[PDB]
């Protein structure tokens, strides 16, 4: 992430604002429907439309992304409990991070069409790759 | 592609509203900006250095239109994707040497563009259907590498 990427990410996320949790939830729903192999990590969830567990989990995802945007210079330090969780405990296949990333960009396109410019798209893609890298880095 | 009748009809109904020029030009432009190695294949289009230059380049718009037109052929022939994209599979493999990973990238960009243009009408269920289509197209383009 360049200085320019960091500016774009901070900017774009300021427009997301209080919607981070609702967008996280919608991204999960888009992923579960679009890529059914991802459901197997959530056997303990009700995955029906508007289930509360997906809303609650979407909130936690949105919050972690908000945390990351505030710590762009030290993603490893800021996300390292979540690296342990995803790599050591859950053993999430690295492919699934790319699917969720795609689903989050799709969600952002839906709700912020005028703000989701090609330069902002490019910088967010890079941000979501960097996060993904940190969450898979402990194997 | 495994689509129910319901899903097929929803896919076709959205395509009625797709402006191939605008969606096509945007999808190809965003591919070039977001995945910059893809620019290697389009040096003949001139300056693709910044995003401004990419999105207003008339060759990017015209090529993007041809790409989306050909996607539309696939949408109208979902029972015969192999046959529809045979000639194009050969071109991309034997003449252009495009790695097939990049066909999935473009499909996913296209999905993001549809989202942007259609908003809340591009539901999660409709997106799921479209992910099946873009994957079917990518595989049929990859056919003559295998
Ligand atoms: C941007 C990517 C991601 C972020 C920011 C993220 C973030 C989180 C957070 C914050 C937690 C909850 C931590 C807690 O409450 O202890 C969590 C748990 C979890 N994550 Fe992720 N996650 C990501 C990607 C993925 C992916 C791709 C999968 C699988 C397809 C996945 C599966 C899970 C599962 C199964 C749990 C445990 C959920 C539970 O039992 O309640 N995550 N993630
Ligand atoms: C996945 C869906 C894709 C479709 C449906 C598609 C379709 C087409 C079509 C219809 C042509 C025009 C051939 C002609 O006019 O005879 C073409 C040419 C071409 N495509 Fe693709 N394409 C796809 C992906 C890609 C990707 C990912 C790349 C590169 C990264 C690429 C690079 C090219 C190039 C260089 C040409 C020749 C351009 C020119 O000489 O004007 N295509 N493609």
């Amino acid at each position: 992430l360049s200085a320019a990427d960091k500016t774009n990410v901070k900017a774009a996320w300021s427009k997301v604002g209080g919607h981070a949790g609702e967008y996280g939830a919608e991204a999960l729903e888009r992923m579960f429907l679009g890529f059914p192999t991802t459901k197997t990590y959530f056997p303990h969830f009700d995955l029906s439309h508007g289930s509360a567990q997906v809303k609650a989990h979407g909130k936690k995802v949105g919050d972690a992304l908000t945390l990351a945007v505030g710590h762009l210079d030290d993603l490893p330090g800021a996300l390292s409990n979540l690296s342990d969780l995803h790599a050591h405990k859950l053993r999430v296949d690295p492919v699934n991070f790319k699917l969720l990333s795609h689903c989050l960009l799709s969600t952002l396109a839906v709700h912020l069409p005028n703000d989701f410019t090609p330069a902002v798209h490019a910088s967010l893609d890079k941000f979501l790759s960097s996060v993904s890298t940190v969450l898979t880095s402990k194997y | 592609v495994q689509l129910s009748g319901e899903e097929k009809a929803a896919v076709l109904a959205l395509w009625d509203k797709v402006n191939e020029e605008e969606v096509g030009g945007e999808a190809l432009g965003r591919l070039l900006v977001v995945y910059p190695w893809t620019q290697r294949f389009f040096d003949s289009f001139g300056d693709l250095s910044n995003p401004g230059a990419v999105m207003g380049n008339p060759k990017v718009k015209a090529h993007g239109k041809k790409v989306l037109h050909s996607f539309g052929e696939g949408v109208h022939h979902l029972d015969n994707l192999k046959g529809t994209f045979a000639a194009l599979s050969e071109l991309h493999c034997d003449k252009l040497h495009v790695d097939p990973e990049n066909f999935r990238l473009l499909g996913n960009v296209l999905v993001v563009v549809l989202a942007r243009h259609f908003g809340k009408d591009f539901t999660p269920e409709l997106q799921a259907s479209y992910q099946k289509v873009v994957a079917g197209v990518a595989n049929a383009l990859a056919h003559k590498y295998h």
